[PDB]
RNA sequence: ACUCAACACGGGGAACUUUACCAGAUCCGGACAGGGUGAGGAUUGACAGAUUGAGUGUUCUUUCUCGAUCCCCUGAAUGGUGG
C-alpha cells in the first residue's frame, strides 16, 4: 500500500532492537528468515566483541492465534429493504421498526 | 446609453456638473447652452464609475449632488476625446 | 418589523434567462450577388426596407410565415 | 414598451401622499408641509431654521 | 440521546470554534449530534469532533477510512455504503477490526448498504494479507552511498579509516540477500542471491565517463574517471564468480575514482 | 437460499418497473409528438392509442427500489442509521470514501431533518408548546 | 513612391476618423452605408476565406461611386483601428481580426498623397 | 463563416427540395426526434441532469458529443445516391442539420427507419466504449488475481503477436508460443490466479492470415492440463463454443463469479473482424452481474480499465458473427 | 409606548401610493476589470402566437433591430423602516 521500499532501509541498519506491530499475516517464514538473517549480520559486523546480548528476533506466536479480536464479536449483515418503502415516516416515534 | 460623449463635452469647459438625486429623468445642468437632455440615472452611473477610478471628487448636500472633477480627471478625458488642452481654469479666467 | 430568513416553495421549472439568438454573417444573407454579366455585378436583396422616416436609411424589414414585420418601428404589413 | 412601461408608473402620475419627498432630506413620512409651501419637519424644524423663523412667543 | 457526561460549557466553546472555521457547515451538522471527519476537515476542528464522540454527545459520525485506520475509536454499530470508489480486502479487514467496545458490550456489528449480495462474498471469503515486500535496490540509493563513503575521504586521515569502518558495516548490512519473492524467479536463486556487486559496477562504469554526466561542456572531471570500469575490468572477467563477503568488500574499498560532483550533489539534494 | 431471492427479487422488480415507466412514457410522448394521422377528427371519444394503461406509479426518489450509487443510498441511509438507534445499539460510524460522497450524505441528512422541523411548524402541538413556556415566563417576570 | 508611404499614410488618416465619428466599422453597418451612398473613403483588407464577403464590398463600392483602396492583412488593419484588448501583462485577452472600414472624412497630407496615388473611382 | 453554411445548404438542397431554411423551422413534432436520440442513451439534454450543472467541464462534453453524433447520422442517410461524405459543424449549423433530419422523416413517412436506427445504435456503443473511462492500476495482484479469473485466449494470442513496442527479438521460424509459457510462469509464480482460459474461437469473420495460429495452441494447452498433472500444466482450459454467443455462457458465469481479461484494438482495425465483435461483449458484460473487463497490457504490474458505474440494460445487436 | 412623565400619542383622519406585514411575478440601482468573448462577436429592444393575474418579449417559438462600458466567473462594493 506503499512505498514498501523506504521501510527496508530502516530494518537493515544500526542498533535498533525493534518492536513492531501487526495484525494477522498469512506468511511467517519467508519474511522472518530475511529479518533474522540481517539481524545476524548486525551481530557479525559488531563482532569480534559481540553485544550485551546478540541479536535475535522472536516472533509472537504461541497459542491464541487470532482469538485476540474475537471477544468484540463483529456481526456482519446487510440492509436489504422490501420493494416498497416510504422515506416519509419522519420524526420521533415510539417504534421506527 | 450613448449620451456619454455629450456629458463629457459638458464637463470640459466647466469642470463641474450637478444633478438631482431622482429616478425620473431631467437635464443635468438644467441649462447647458448646448441644450442637451439626458435622464437622471444614466448621468449618475457615468460619474459613479469614474469616481471609483479616482477621477472625480464628489459632494452631496440635501437631495442633490455637486460633481467636481480632479486634475486626474482632465488626463483621462483628453485621452478619450483625443485633444490637448492648455488647462481648464486658465481658459475661464 | 422583525424578520426571518427563508424563501423556497419552489421546485418547478424556473424561467431560463433570455439570451441572444445569433445569426452569422447577416449582411451576406440579405444581399445577393450573381453570375457576372457584362463585367458588371448585379446586387439584389431578399430584404426590402420599410417606408417611414426612421427606417428611411438602410434599415430592412423582416419575413415570417404569416406576417412581415419591422423591428425598428415595430410595424406589421400582414401577409 | 414592455417591462419598462410597467415599472415606475402610478406615481409619475403623482397622487395621494406618495411622491412627496422633502427637499432637505428625501424622507416622505412625517408630513412634507403645505403651509406656505415650505418644507422642514422631516429634517426637523428644531434642527434647522436659516429661513428667518424664531420663537419669540 | 439522554446519556451524556460532558458539561454544557465544554460543548458550547467547541461549537463557537466551528462558527469561525466554518467550511461545509460542520457547524450545523455537529449541532445535530451528527458529525463528519476526513482530510478535507482541518486538523484542529476534526479532533474536537472526536472529543465529543468519545464523551458521548454525538450519535453517528460519518467518516472515511482514515479514522479507524490510524486512530482508536469507540464504535458498536458500523455501517458501510457501496464499494465505491475502491474497496479492497485489506480495507474490509481494517473496519472488521473495529466495532464493539471493550467490556461494555460484546457485540458489534456491520451493515452493508447493500448494492450487491455478490461482492460481500469476494471480500469476506478470500483471506490473506501478506508481506510481498519491495526490493531496496535503486540507482539513487547507490549515488547516496557513493557520496557517503567519499564524504570523510575528502581531506582527513584518521577520520577516513574510522568513517570507513562505519560505511563498511552499513553497506554490508544492506544488500545482504534481500531475496524477495519476484526476485527469486528472475533467474537468481534457488534461493540465494547476493550478486549485486556486478550491478553496482555496470552502473558505476556508465556513470563517470559518459559526457553528459557533466554537464554542458563535457567530462573530464576529475582527471581519473576510468577506474570505475577498472573494477568491471577485474570482476566481469570471470564474472567473479563466487564469494559473498570478499567481493562485496572489494567493491566498496575501491570506490572513487571520480564520479561527477556538481550534478550528483544536485540529485541527492532534490530527493532531500 | 432466501437472501438472494429477495435481492435478485427487488433487482428484477426494478428493471421491469423501468420498462413499465417506458410504457407510460411512450404513450405520453406519443401525444406530445403530434402525429396527425387518425383521421377520425373527433368522431370518436377515445383516440391516441387504445387501452389499457391509466395507472399511477409511485415516485419516492424517481422510483422505488433502485440499483447502485448515490441515489439509492442516501434515501435509506437515514433509516439504516435510525434502526441501529431503534434497536438501541447506540453509536455507530458510517464509511464512504472521498471526496464528494461523504458531503452529499451529511448534507442530504441535514436537509431531511430541517424538513421535518418545518412540518412541525404546521404547528398544533408546537403551538401549545410556545403558548405554555411564554405564560410561565410572563408569570415569573410579573412575580419578580 | 515607397510602400512606406502607402500603408503608414493609410494608418494615419484611419486614426483621424476613429477619434471622431466619420468611421463605420462592421459588416451590415458598412454595407447599409454604401446602399444609400453616404460613404466617402472606403478601404478593405483581403486575407479572408469566407467566399463572397469580398465580392459584395467591391460590387456596391463601384456601383455607389465610392473610392476604394485595398490592403493586405486584416490583422494589421484591426490594430490600426486600435481594437485590441491588451491586459496587465500587455498580453492578449481578445485580439481582433477585422475587415471593412469605411471613413466619411478626409486628411490633408494623407489626402494630398491619396490624390497622387489615384486609388479607384 | 457563411462558407460552411452554403456548403451544407448545397448538399441538403441537392438531396431534397431546395431550402429546409423555410418551414419546418421550429417543429411541432420535436418530441419524436428527441425521443429517438435519447432512448439510446446518448447525451442530448441537460439543464438539470440530477440537478443544475457545474457549467462546463460537463456541458461542453455533452454538446460536442451531441452534434458529432448528429454528424454521423447525417453522414449515413445522405446515401441512396452515392457513398458517405463528411460534414462540418460549429454552433448554428447544428440547428440547420437538425431541420434537414426533420423534413426527411416527415416527408418520406418512415422510409428512414433501419438506417438512422442502425447507425445511432452502432455509434452509441462506440461512445459508451470510449466515454469510458481510463485508470492506471495496480493493482493487478490484489483485487483481481485471487478467486476465479479468466482470460479468453484470442486475447492471449494477440498479446504474444502484439510486439511492435519493440519489434520482436529472437530469429526463429514462426514458433513463437514461448510467450504463453512465460505468462503462465509470471502470474502463477507470485500470483494466484485460479485460472481458467476459454479459447473462444471463432469469433471471426475471417480470412486473411495462415490461421494455424489458434487451433495449434487450443489443442496444445488442452492436452497439457488434461494429462493429469505434470507440474507445469495446472492452469487449465475449456473448449467452447459456439464461439461466443450468449444464452450459453450464463450457466457458467453465474455459478462461478469472476473477474475478466480480454483485448480490443491497436491499430489493426480492421472493422468487423476485430473491433466489432470484441467491443460488443464489453457492453454485454455491464448489463449483467456486472463483470468487469481489463487489458491487454502494458503489464507486469498492470493495466486498464473500467469499472463500477451505471449501465444501460438491455441494448444489443450482433449480426456479423459468421460460423 | 404601559403609574404620575403609555392609551384623538408616534402631525398615525392609511382606498392605490404611503408600508413595515401576507400570497405571486419583475428589475439590477453588482461600482471597480485582474480572469473568458474575431469582420458575425459577447450585446439591447420587440410585432404575432403561446405561457401568464397581465393585448406584461417575463419566457419560449419566429425573425428583425442595436452603444460593444451592456455580457459571462470569483473577489469586492452597495442598498435596507433588518437586529
Amino acid at each position: 500500500n506503499g512505498n514498501g521500499d523506504v521501510w527496508e532501509r530502516i530494518l537493515a541498519l544500526l542498533p535498533c532492537p525493534f518492536v513492531a506491530l501487526s495484525a494477522t499475516l498469512g506468511e511467517t517464514q519467508q519474511l522472518c528468515s530475511w529479518l533474522n538473517r540481517v539481524q545476524g549480520r548486525l551481530k557479525e559486523q559488531t563482532e569480534e566483541m559481540s553485544g550485551k546480548m546478540r541479536d535475535f528476533e522472536v516472533h509472537l506466536l504461541p497459542s491464541e492465534g487470532k482469538s485476540i479480536q474475537r471477544w468484540n464479536d463483529i456481526k456482519k449483515y446487510i440492509y436489504l429493504p422490501p420493494p416498497g418503502a416510504a422515506l416519509t415516516q419522519k420524526k420521533i416515534k415510539a417504534q421506527y421498526n | 446609453k450613448r449620451s456619454r460623449d455629450d456629458v463629457y463635452r459638458f464637463f470640459f469647459t466647466e469642470g463641474v456638473i450637478s444633478c438631482k438625486k431622482d429616478p425620473l429623468g431631467t437635464w443635468t445642468g438644467s441649462l447647458g447652452g448646448k441644450t442637451f437632455t439626458v435622464p437622471s440615472i444614466q448621468v449618475m452611473q457615468l460619474m459613479r464609475s469614474m469616481k471609483s477610478r479616482g477621477l472625480i471628487k464628489e459632494q452631496f448636500a440635501w437631495r442633490h449632488f455637486y460633481w467636481f472633477l480632479n486634475d486626474e480627471g482632465v488626463e483621462y478625458l483628453r485621452k478619450y476625446l483625443f485633444l490637448p488642452h492648455d488647462a481648464v481654469p486658465n481658459t475661464h479666467k | 418589523k422583525g424578520k426571518k430568513k427563508k424563501k423556497k416553495v419552489f421546485t418547478k421549472p424556473k424561467k431560463p434567462i433570455h439570451r441572444h439568438k445569433l445569426e452569422k454573417m447577416r449582411a451576406l444573407k440579405y444581399f445577393k450577388v450573381t453570375e457576372n454579366d457584362d463585367g458588371s455585378f448585379k446586387v439584389e436583396r431578399t430584404r426590402d426596407e420599410c417606408p417611414n422616416p426612421v427606417c428611411g436609411a438602410g434599415v430592412f424589414m423582416a419575413q415570417h410565415k404569416d406576417r412581415k414585420y419591422c423591428g425598428k418601428c415595430h410595424l406589421t404589413y400582414a401577409a | 414598451m414592455g417591462h419598462l412601461e410597467q415599472w415606475r408608473s402610478r406615481q409619475k402620475i403623482g397622487m395621494g401622499k406618495g411622491s412627496r419627498h422633502c427637499v432637505i432630506c428625501s424622507n416622505q413620512k412625517a408630513v412634507i408641509r403645505k403651509y406656505e409651501l415650505n418644507v422642514c419637519r422631516q429634517c426637523f424644524r428644531e434642527n434647522a431654521a436659516n429661513i428667518g423663523f424664531s420663537k419669540l412667543r | 440521546g439522554e446519556k451524556c457526561t460532558v458539561e454544557p460549557e465544554v460543548v458550547d466553546s467547541l461549537m463557537e470554534d466551528c462558527e469561525k472555521e466554518g467550511e461545509d457547515l460542520l457547524l450545523r451538522a455537529l449541532q445535530r449530534g451528527i458529525g463528519m471527519h476526513h482530510a478535507g476537515v482541518k486538523g484542529k476542528l476534526r479532533a474536537h469532533v472526536e472529543r465529543l464522540f468519545r464523551g458521548r454527545h454525538c450519535g453517528v459520525i460519518f467518516s472515511t477510512e482514515t479514522l479507524a485506520l490510524g486512530i482508536h475509536s469507540p464504535c458498536r454499530s458500523v455501517v458501510l455504503a457501496g464499494d465505491h470508489i475502491l474497496l479492497n480486502p485489506t480495507q474490509f479487514r481494517q473496519m472488521m477490526g473495529r466495532a464493539g467496545r471493550r467490556g461494555l458490550d460484546y457485540l458489534g456489528h456491520l451493515v452493508f448498504l447493500g448494492i450487491t449480495m455478490r461482492r460481500i462474498k469476494r471480500l469476506m471469503t478470500s483471506s490473506m494479507t501478506v508481506i510481498k515486500g519491495n526490493v531496496q535496490m535503486d540507482p539513487i540509493s547507490n549515488l547516496r552511498l557513493l557520496q557517503l563513503y567519499d564524504f570523510n575521504t575528502l581531506r582527513h586521515l584518521k577520520n577516513e579509516a574510522g568513517w570507513k569502518t562505519h560505511v563498511l558495516k552499513l553497506a554490508e548490512r544492506l544488500f545482504v540477500n534481500p531475496l524477495f519473492f519476484q526476485g527469486r524467479n528472475s533467474v537468481a536463486g534457488g534461493n540465494m542471491e547476493g550478486f549485486t556487486v556486478e550491478w553496482l559496477q555496470m552502473l558505476l562504469g556508465y556513470f563517470q565517463r559518459e559526457g553528459l554526466h557533466f554537464s554542458d561542456h563535457a567530462s573530464s572531471l576529475g582527471s581519473i574517471l576510468q577506474d570505475a570500469m577498472y573494477v568491471f575490468r577485474e570482476a566481469h572477467v570471470g564474472n567473479e564468480g563466487f564469494s559473498f563477503i570478499r567481493m562485496l568488500t572489494s567493491g566498496v574499498f575501491d570506490k572513487a575514482h571520480y564520479s561527477p560532483l556538481y550534478d550528483k550533489k544536485l540529485n541527492s539534494g532534490v530527493l532531500d | 437460499l432466501l437472501e438472494r431471492h429477495a435481492a435478485d427479487g427487488m433487482e428484477k422488480k426494478k428493471r421491469m418497473l423501468l420498462r413499465q415507466q417506458h410504457l407510460q412514457l411512450l404513450q405520453q410522448q406519443e401525444q406530445e409528438n403530434e402525429p396527425n394521422q387518425e383521421e377520425s377528427m373527433e368522431q370518436k371519444s377515445e383516440e391516441q392509442g387504445g387501452a389499457q394503461e391509466e395507472e399511477q406509479e409511485k415516485e419516492t426518489v424517481g422510483s422505488v427500489s433502485f440499483p447502485g450509487s448515490r441515489q439509492f443510498i442516501r434515501e435509506h441511509i437515514l433509516n439504516v442509521l435510525r434502526e441501529l438507534i431503534a434497536r438501541d445499539m447506540g453509536p455507530t460510524i458510517v464509511f464512504s470514501f472521498e471526496s464528494e460522497d461523504c458531503g452529499d450524505l451529511v448534507k442530504y441528512v441535514v436537509e431531511q431533518l430541517e424538513e421535518a422541523e418545518s412540518r412541525y411548524r404546521k404547528t398544533n402541538e408546537f403551538a401549545l408548546y410556545k403558548a405554555r413556556i411564554e405564560r410561565a415566563a410572563a408569570a415569573q417576570e410579573a412575580r419578580r | 513612391a515607397t510602400p512606406e508611404n502607402l500603408e503608414d499614410a493609410l494608418r494615419i488618416v484611419l486614426q483621424k476618423s476613429r477619434e471622431v465619428n466619420g468611421l463605420i466599422r462592421g459588416l451590415s453597418e458598412v454595407a447599409r452605408a454604401l446602399d444609400r451612398r453616404t460613404a466617402h473613403l472606403c478601404v478593405l483588407a483581403e486575407d479572408c476565406e469566407d467566399e463572397e464577403y469580398k465580392k459584395l464590398i467591391t460590387a456596391l463600392a463601384k456601383q455607389g461611386e465610392v473610392d476604394l483602396i485595398n490592403v493586405e492583412e486584416r490583422e494589421k488593419l484591426a490594430q490600426w483601428a486600435g481594437l485590441t484588448k491588451m491586459d496587465s501583462t500587455g498580453e492578449l485577452k481578445k485580439t481582433f481580426k477585422c475587415s471593412c472600414v469605411a471613413v466619411r472624412d478626409f486628411g490633408e497630407r494623407t489626402r494630398a498623397l491619396e490624390f497622387l496615388l489615384s486609388h479607384l473611382r | 463563416m457563411s462558407s460552411r453554411y452554403r456548403e451544407l445548404i448545397a448538399i441538403f438542397g441537392e438531396f431534397l427540395e431546395e431550402n429546409d431554411f423555410h418551414v419546418r423551422i421550429s417543429m411541432d413534432r420535436v418530441g419524436e426526434v428527441k425521443t429517438l436520440f435519447s432512448a439510446k442513451t446518448i447525451p442530448v439534454e441537460s439543464e438539470t441532469e440530477a440537478a443544475i450543472e457545474v457549467v462546463t467541464i460537463e456541458a461542453a462534453r455533452r454538446r460536442d458529443a451531441l452534434r458529432r453524433t448528429c454528424n454521423a447520422v447525417l453522414r449515413t442517410r445522405h446515401s441512396d445516391q452515392h457513398v458517405d461524405v463528411g460534414t462540418i459543424v460549429a454552433d448554428e449549423e447544428e440547428r440547420l442539420a437538425w431541420k434537414f433530419l426533420i423534413g426527411a422523416l416527415a416527408a418520406k413517412n418512415s422510409e428512414i427507419l433501419p438506417v438512422v436506427e442502425a447507425e445511432l445504435l452502432l455509434a452509441a456503443v462506440e461512445y459508451h466504449y470510449a466515454t469510458a473511462r481510463p485508470e492506471l492500476c495496480d493493482m493487478f495482484v490484489h483485487l483481481s488475481a485471487s478467486e476465479m479469473f479468466f482470460i479468453d485466449g484470442d486475447s492471449l494470442f494477440m498479446a504474444a503477436l502484439s510486439p511492435q513496442s519493440v519489434d520482436w527479438d529472437l530469429i526463429q521460424p514462426l514458433h513463437v508460443i514461448y510467450n504463453a509459457q512465460k505468462l503462465l510462469y509470471d502470474m502463477h509464480c507470485r500470483g494466484a490466479r485460479f485460472h481458467v482460459v476459454f479459447f473462444d474461437s471463432l469469433l471471426w469473420i475471417w480470412e486473411s492470415a495462415p490461421a494455424k495460429l489458434f487451433m495449434r495452441e487450443n489443442l496444445r494447452k488442452t492436452l497439457m492440463s488434461l494429462s493429469e498433472n505434470d507440474a507445469k500444466v495446472g492452469l487449465s482450459i475449456s473448449n467452447f463454443s459456439s464461439y461466443y454467443s450468449e444464452a450459453f455462457e450464463t450457466y457458467v458465469k453465474q455459478w462461478e463469479p469472476e473477474f475478466i481479461l480480454m483485448s480490443d484494438g491497436e491499430q489493426l482495425g480492421r472493422l468487423n473482424p476485430l473491433q466489432a465483435f470484441f467491443v460488443r461483449p464489453s457492453a454485454a458484460n455491464n448489463t449483467h452481474d456486472s463483470r468487469r473487463k481489463a487489458n491487454y497490457t502494458d503489464a507486469d504490474e498492470a493495466n486498464p480499465y473500467r469499472l463500477r458505474r451505471q449501465y444501460r440494460s438491455i441494448v444489443e445487436d450482433e449480426a456479423v458473427g459468421d460460423k
